[PDB]
């Protein structure tokens, strides 16, 4: 239980993607899912 | 900051995918349209004894009903829900269909098989009939959408399998939309009944 609360994802550069919630890596400006460009 | 899994939710045009998933009541208020795919993403928290989780489920708007689906849709899917209609025996037909489009975009992710509609007396696709699972390293269970019965046991296996924690448990129920149609009980445990012996057998 509480020892063992579910780790954070801990994501420097990645971004998720406002449009469809998909994570995304630092590199890539556009989201590999819905092709919409980061915002 | 908060875990989260792409869930696509798929299955023929007509098995109870939308109404499914529109069942909990934040994931509707909450969900996200995305123009380019025409999707509907429905951010579903779940309330574990490690902490919460979110199932972002990805449902069509109806795209299934005339081809296959594009790519992106499938594109980081963590998990799936495979959904066929128990009164409609070529929608377990195509079930092995969808599957293959599944696992060709994200292979081995965890997929849960359900049954929809099974508070309809008339049932076609009984347990004896329902195999395509046990073949491919699958679960199954019986849902009935307009009820929400057994709603919350495709999450609550695909959370175990997720985090790698068999004793993972939902300390509440979500907050579903009131059922419009009752699940008779009797026909519940039978149903119940009819996977376990087929699983013996
Ligand atoms: N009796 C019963 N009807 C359902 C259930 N789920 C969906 N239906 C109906 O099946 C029809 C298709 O529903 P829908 O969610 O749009 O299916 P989808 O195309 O896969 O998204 C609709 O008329 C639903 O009311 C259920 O669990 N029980
Ligand atoms: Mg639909
Ligand atoms: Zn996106």
């Amino acid at each position: 239980g509480s020892r063992f609360a579910l780790v954070t994802p801990k994501k420097e550069g990645h971004w998720d993607c406002s449009i469809c919630l998909v994570r995304n890596e630092p590199t890539v400006s556009r989201c590999i899912a819905c092709q919409n460009t980061k915002s | 900051p908060q875990v989260q899994f792409k869930l696509v939710l798929v299955g023929d045009g007509g098995t109870g995918k939308t109404t499914f998933v529109k069942r909990h009541l934040t994931g509707e208020s909450e969900k996200k349209y995305v123009a380019t795919l025409g999707v509907e993403v429905h951010p579903l928290v779940f309330h574990t004894n490690r902490g919460p989780i979110k199932f972002n489920v990805w449902d069509t708007a109806g795209q299934e009903k005339f081809g296959g689906l594009r790519d992106g849709y499938y594109i980081q899917a963590q998990c799936a829900i495979i959904m066929f209609d128990v009164t409609s025996r070529v929608t377990y037909k195509n079930v092995p269909n969808w599957h293959r489009d599944l696992v060709r975009v994200c292979e081995n992710i965890p997929i849960v098989l359900c049954g929809n509609k099974v508070d309809i007396k008339d049932r076609k696709v009984k347990a004896k009939s329902i195999v395509f699972h046990r073949k491919k390293n699958l679960q199954y269970y019986d849902i009935s959408a307009k009820s929400n019965y057994n709603f919350e046991k495709p999450f609550l296996w695909l959370a175990r399998k997720l985090i790698g924690d068999p004793n993972l448990e939902f300390v509440a129920m979500p907050a579903l939309a009131p059922p419009e149609v009752v699940m008779d009980p009797a026909l519940a445990a039978q149903y119940e009944h009819d996977l376990e012996v087929a699983q013996t057998t």
